[PDB]
């Protein structure tokens, strides 16, 4: 019957959304790889994609990675 | 080299498809389709999307 709707609602409650910042437009693979590995290391990396040279960082990690970026590039 | 604030939405492909259809008709919701299970969404619209999704089930 339609407790198919019930399984849809359950899956709907398994959606996750985060505030933060998408980083993109990198000159070099090196720099993209440097910041995302730093973000991975301090636990604030939520998503990345090597081929697009993009990643997303949580809000609470935002200034740590900006400050790392100023210091190391 | 560039940062932009947003809301990262992580969801099953089935629900991604509903979101994109909600966006088709309301238009102002999806900034970028990131991969199979991730969307970059207008932060002000997360409420609305979560509200609208829930309603589609009724």
């Amino acid at each position: 019957v339609v407790d198919q709707i019930r399984l849809w609602q359950l899956e709907l409650d398994r959606v996750i959304t985060y505030e933060g910042s998408l980083y993109s437009d990198f000159e070099t693979s090196q720099e993209y790889n440097l910041l995302s590995k730093y973000a991975q290391d301090i636990g604030v990396l939520l998503w990345k994609d090597d081929k697009k040279k993009k990643f997303f960082i949580s809000k609470e990690g935002n200034s740590q990675v900006l400050d790392f970026a100023k210091r190391k590039l | 080299a560039r940062a932009r604030k947003g809301a990262l939405v992580q969801c099953d492909p089935s629900i991604k498809a509903l979101i994109l259809q909600i966006d088709a008709k309301m238009s102002d919701i999806v900034l970028e389709e990131l991969d199979d299970t991730h969307l970059l969404v207008n932060p002000s619209k997360v409420e609305f999307v979560k509200h609208e999704l829930n309603r589609l089930l009724s």
